[PDB]
């Protein structure tokens, strides 16, 4: 029940009025979970096309080494999809522990917590 | 006694302290403002529950409703300890619906009026 | 960790931009994690005071019977604490279940999904 | 002579210029010569319909446990006539009293003195 | 009980909004009670200095002899005091039993009614 | 001493900026010493001719018979000067022995306290 | 009574129309009676409280070596309840026998004659 | 401890409800301003003397000025038992003229700012 009770959280945290979409979840998740959610984010978009879209990572619960690996592969997805992607909120140590990896693809658009993302998107919009 | 209360403009300003163990003080208090009603004869009332470290007094609740009502007057509360005020409010339950959370325990509903 | 996880998916479902505040939730749920709930309404009042907020229960997960009883009282209490709570998103047999109930004492503010429920308050904004 | 005395002292407490109507009077009083207030009030009303009246207990002479029983009915009387009745002054003992005995029904109009009451008329004028 | 609810009744009948002042009272009344109310006028006027006063006599009960004097004596002192006074109410065969007391000093201001006095204050207002 | 001290109180209480002048006084005193000021208010008068003067007797200290009779002729001097003269302050009871002395000639300018003075001064200014 | 006379005169000599306050006295003056006249100044301000006073000395009776102290003392006391006090009136060599006392610490407001403070007040108004 | 004082907009309103004859409470308050001056970081600061039944503390005239001149910030005072308090306040004499009898012991100054 209570993986049922995950998948409850991730539609919601998409959806969002005005057709702008979003996606805050917990961070120390399941990889095979996190490719659900990516099943998620695909047929989310079909249901209702959306070109705004966010990753909301506030608080992420751990920084796990491969839960970056979706976040890298999911924010490549989701942008290049067409449907923009966003990180609104997250923890600092855990963008440390990030950028200790030593990643240096990351270039994508992102916000200071759901504030800054509405701003930009009521821009966007 | 201790307690005292200052008005500004025509607004009143009780304030809650602490949880008083006295409802003999809440009559005190309902005495003090009733006399202050009648001497000032301004409108505006408010109350600040800083804490209320008691709850269930369902008689201090009465003291609130007849403070609205005598005073046919302005009436604003200030939750303080709701985590554990409200849910002894909510086992108490409500049947009024005009004061609520000063806006910004005085700045809010000052400016409201 | 599955108790820290759903202690997770509150404060979020509670948090928005512009100071608006809602609360969606799974709908078959601990009753003591909806009293959790209840705290966490009230902390998060304080940590900023909000007369915006709203009860979101877009696809109960189960319209259970002591559940009702906490957004009873729950939804008594948002006004309790002098703020605003409205229902923007729910099932209907969940409903339909409720009215069966001969539930009477509701008569407070609801929107349709998070969509019109922002429009209010873009408009009590 | 004194009873005719005090009923020479009702029709005044009720009469004002411009239709204005009200009804100041002393509170340690008779329950019959109340019902007498009451049927006064009835015939001021037809001598000159008046959507205007009020009652004024300033300085109530004492709160007679009967008397709110008047007033209680009284008001709802007036009110529902179609001719308003409002309390424009009274003693505040005199009202704990009153919420003491833990009076519920009261939701009517009232006033502080005859000063806030005239200004609500002239605003209702 | 009778004497002080009779005393009740002069200061309301003094008192009004804005600052206006009156006093409607009984016709056939004690010669030594108007003086109490001549006392209570004095008493009145300092408690709010009012440069606006009436007195009102509508109906007075009963034209007594010596209840003349009070108002010759009564409406010279307080119009003198530099606080004016007025008569807007009072029966016509009593006046008559004034005028054909042969009196001739009167003078001053009157009204029709509390109706042309409260006109005219509102034009000195 | 206390003479000159009281001698000393009189001129300060007729002088006024702008020419405006008054005069309060106690009001148990000295017949003499009331002559005494009518001798002052005609040298005050020669120092500088001032149409505006007032006779202030706020509180009077007590209502003496022949104290009227000071003010009696006094008010008469100022218009004999053709000086102006008006009564700003005083007491009721004042008022009232000397209404009850059938006093009759009294129709003179008078005001309330110091403040409705200067206020018909700076009128008649 | 002398006394009683020369208290009747202070409380006049504070009250202007306007809440404006002054004070003109006798210069050859009791040291108690100067501190009475101190515990009126505080009253009087309760009664009214007032920004507006003044010390009028115009004429001081006498230059007394402790009578300074008490204005010296007197006037740092206006300033202290935070109300103003001037100095309108006053002799000239009354002032030499002040500077002459070698009296440094005056810096406060003054005026000439009621006239200038008037003007002066007026502005202030 | 039962003392406590809120602040509207950036304005504090600290209240003398009594001569407080403890000093140490007078440096618990002082403390408490202190506290709430870092906190808060609000500029606007009131003091009201309903009475003072004590006076000639010059400590406390200190605790006043040093009010004042810490807080870099507003500082008003609404006179309490003048009468018997500025006789010896006057005794004490004073050095300072930043703050004054409160306007309106609240709304003259509130307005001032």
């Amino acid at each position: 029940e209570q993986s049922e009770a995950l998948l409850a959280m991730s539609t919601p945290v998409t959806m969002i009025w005005q057709d702008i979409l979003m996606l805050p979840i917990v961070g120390i998740i399941d990889s095979k979970r996190a490719q659900d959610i990516m099943s998620a984010v695909l047929n989310k978009i079909s249901e209702n096309r959306a070109k705004i879209f966010i990753m909301d990572i506030s608080g992420v619960a751990v920084v796990d080494t491969a839960v970056a690996n979706h976040f890298i592969k999911i924010t490549k997805a989701t942008k290049l999809m067409g449907c923009d992607c966003l990180v609104s909120g997250v923890s600092p140590s855990i963008a440390r522990t990030m950028v200790q990896l030593g990643i240096n693809v990351g270039e994508v658009r992102t916000n200071a917590t759901l504030r800054d993302a509405l701003e930009n998107a009521f821009k966007i919009v | 006694s201790a307690i005292s209360i200052s008005k500004l403009q025509d607004v009143l300003i009780a304030s809650v302290q602490v949880d008083l163990t006295e409802s003999t003080l809440r009559d005190f208090s309902l005495d003090l403002l009733d006399a202050v009603k009648s001497t000032r004869a301004k409108g505006v009332m408010i109350e600040l529950s800083g804490v209320k470290t008691l709850d269930g007094e369902s008689m201090h609740s009465l003291l609130d409703v007849v403070k609205t009502v005598e005073v046919m007057g302005r009436r604003c509360l200030l939750v303080g300890l709701r985590p554990g005020v409200v849910i002894g409010l909510m086992d108490i339950g409500i049947d009024l619906a005009s004061t609520l959370c000063v806006a910004d325990l005085e700045q809010g509903f000052l400016y409201l009026e």
